[PDB]
DNA sequence: ATCGATGTATATATCTGACACGTGCCTGGAGACTAGGGAGTAATCCCCTTGGCGGTTAAAACGCGGGGGACAGCGCGTACGTGCGTTTAAGCGGTGCTAGAGCTGTCTACGACCAATTGAGCGGCCTCGGCACCGGGATTCTG
DNA sequence: CAGAATCCCGGTGCCGAGGCCGCTCAATTGGTCGTAGACAGCTCTAGCACCGCTTAAACGCACGTACGCGCTGTCCCCCGCGTTTTAACCGCCAAGGGGATTACTCCCTAGTCTCCAGGCACGTGTCAGATATATACATCGAT
């Protein structure tokens, strides 16, 4: 049967992911996770829908350019697989 | 209640720019933040300059600071043209 | 609780995707959500801090915002 | 026309809590300013000063020295993780670095 | 011409905490600008969450929001609780 | 032409005080270019704060004002 | 005859300047610099003598800290000599 | 199988000049009285908040055949370090000049505060055409 | 280079943007007069320049050993594809806590006027500090 080699469908998906918009994390485990922790300062507290999914897309932004400046890290050592210590650098040289 | 906002004004201006063309909810409402952005940006210079010379009212001369040095070159260079042509207008009406 | 394990997997891979990374790593997933968690935790406190000095029992957009704007990054589209 | 007594004294503050209310009213932050307002502030700025000589005092000990100079405060600024955190972009004069070398550059 | 700086409230300060040390004139000019930063720091957010309430005063309760946003979390508990001792006894004074 | 005053032992020295411990004989042209480019920034503001206080003498202040406006609050010159 | 190994002195220095606090560039040739840069922008300008020693103790501020910046990301990359590229990557991470 | 030479450290001797107490004095701070509107409080309307059940495939899970990316190793050549030598202009002490920053005094143009008016804008409703979801096709690009 | 994944076009079809009337309350014209912003005239400090002797630091050159780099082996672990499982997901239904408002009403503050004592300069003196001396011994190296 057909088969893609390894990375073409890669490729094709960051293409899509790239040139796509909607949102990628999944609404209601999210809208847990955020009850979730809001518990342990104020118990009983009450969420807006909109309050969900600003919370939603700032995570996503700081995400994806923190994988960003991953990449540049990981292709410096002449790899190209991203690993622990690329993040740990990039969060160091940050100053975070 | 009654809530104010630029929505009309970037309408017109839009109108101006391509009358054909026609503008979504969210564009207008990116555009109704991104207006209080920069005048608070640049009010708080204004301010802040004030203070350091003694003086107890903002003119003019403050903004046209404020601008060059929140804006870079070009857009400056652009930007301060502007504010002088229409402030000689106004002033000679 | 468990609900930390509903970040699950294939959502961190399409986040990596958006990014361009081509091959990752099996480890990378647990050092995502340790960034993750305290991120929310740093937001929500300063929300709940803004929720609580007005004396409301809701947690409304606004203070989001205003916690995002205190860290230093501004979120357009949602008021201000 | 009572003797007059200091408002510093009668909350038992070093600071000049006359000043910080001028301070206050003079910055246009506000139409109005409440009372406990200088006095809350005045307590937290002395407070944060206490901290900061008591521990540049203790390092200078350690140096057999009398008199603190600004290395002193570079050190105990620079050692501590609350300090540090709040002064994490701020830049003192004549401070120096703390002595730190990688272990990958040691002998072998 | 008369100038102004906190150089003789920090004296007094430091002849309590260590009655043995003296201070040079290098670092009495680091320990004074940093008392008009962080005086800055505070009447500012002071003053932002005055406003979004739409206040025109501002009172103990936004300064001790403001202390418990700016400064972490261990110095918080010890500033807030001395603040409130002051301002117990000075009301009771 | 100036810029050749900034001479190599300073750099080496500056390298020296952050912990460098081999350094590679190309870093020199980067870092007078970075120098310069860090420069300009700072002086243009500077002056800029001069010139609206129709003053002629450049000041201390102004220096301290245009650092911190980039973030980079400087502690003792008052 | 007797002769140090390489390396020996670069650590000596390195533990005597990291103790020391004196200023390291020359207080002449940096203020012809800065006098040579302020003329572009306007004649006849005057500088404090303060004005002049505050831009040094920036500059040397930061390059110190570039240096240390450098100086991880090239350990990072298994290397300890700093090259150009180190000082592009730490100025791309952090955004300048 | 081991010993010592350079450099940092340290200790004793010496004078310099910064830190600390003083007096005189001037204008910021605290004492006393007043008027008003920002704030605190209760009652109400009603929306949009939390909670539940139906049911269908989108999305996730666990296996797995396997090849390509990762590191650990060897061989090596020329780039950088430590040191010696020559000389450069960096360093410092002093005399002079005056550009130009900071203070005193007079003065009148600009702005904030009031009375009165009215249409630019905000609100709820109508409506019709641009996007949306579908389906069928040629094409691109790849293993 | 066979063929799986992609773009694109014609069709059916639906609710968002665009237009409208009601009507109010934010903005405007005209008016006043208090103090801030404007200038010249003047004081005296310190930034700029040059003189000169000395030398701390710099430019330069030799050479040798230590690092950066290229090819290699080979393997063990992320990828791409298949079948089974689940809870998200739209949607319809309850009902009431909280949010937004009017209205009352009182006490906390900004303002004027007084006056004194806190702290801001000019005067100084002595003892905390740095400079100049010799020597102990650790490390890194050679033997």
């Amino acid at each position: 049967p057909h088969r893609y080699r390894p990375g073409t469908v890669a490729l094709r998906e960051i293409r899509r992911y790239q040139k796509s918009t909607e949102l990628l994390i999944r609404k209601l485990p999210f809208q847990r996770l955020v009850r979730e922790i809001a518990q342990d300062f104020k118990t009983d507290l009450r969420f807006q829908s909109s309050a969900v999914m600003a919370l939603q897309e700032a995570c996503e932004a700081y995400l994806v350019g923190l994988f960003e400046d991953t990449n540049l890290c990981a292709i410096h050592a002449k790899r190209v697989t991203i690993m622990p210590k690329d993040i740990q650098l990039a969060r160091r040289i940050r100053g975070e | 209640s009654r809530k104010e906002s630029y929505s009309i004004y970037v309408y017109k201006v839009l109108k101006q720019v391509h009358p054909d063309t026609g503008i979504s909810s969210k564009a207008m409402g990116i555009m109704n933040s991104f207006v209080n952005d920069i005048f608070e940006r640049i009010a708080g210079e204004a301010s802040r300059l004030a203070h350091y010379n003694k003086r107890s009212t903002i003119t003019s001369r403050e903004i046209q600071t404020a601008v060059r040095l929140l804006l870079p070159g070009e857009l400056a260079k652009h930007a301060v043209s502007e504010g002088t042509k229409a402030v000689t207008k106004y002033t000679s009406a | 609780r468990d609900n930390i394990q509903g970040i699950t997997k294939p959502a961190i891979r399409r986040l990596a995707r958006r990014g361009g990374v081509k091959r990752i790593s099996g480890l990378i997933y647990e050092e995502t959500r340790g960034v993750l968690k305290v991120f929310l935790e740093n937001v929500i406190r300063d929300a709940v801090t803004y929720t609580e000095h007005a004396k409301r029992k809701t947690v409304t957009a606004m203070d989001v915002v205003y916690a995002l704007k205190r860290q230093g990054r501004t979120l357009y589209g949602f008021g201000g | 026309r009572a003797k007059a007594k200091s408002r510093s004294s009668r909350a038992g503050l070093q600071f000049p809590v006359g000043r910080v209310h001028r301070l206050l009213r003079k910055g246009h932050y506000a139409e109005r300013v409440g009372a406990g307002a200088p006095v809350y502030l005045a307590a937290v700025l002395e407070y944060l000063t206490a901290e900061i000589l008591e521990l540049a005092g203790n390092a200078a000990r350690d140096n057999k020295k009398t008199r603190i100079i600004p290395r002193h405060l570079q050190l105990a600024i620079r050692n501590d993780e609350e300090l540090n955190k709040l002064l994490g972009g701020v830049t003192i004069a004549q401070g120096g670095v703390l002595p730190n070398i990688q272990a990958v550059l040691l002998p072998k």
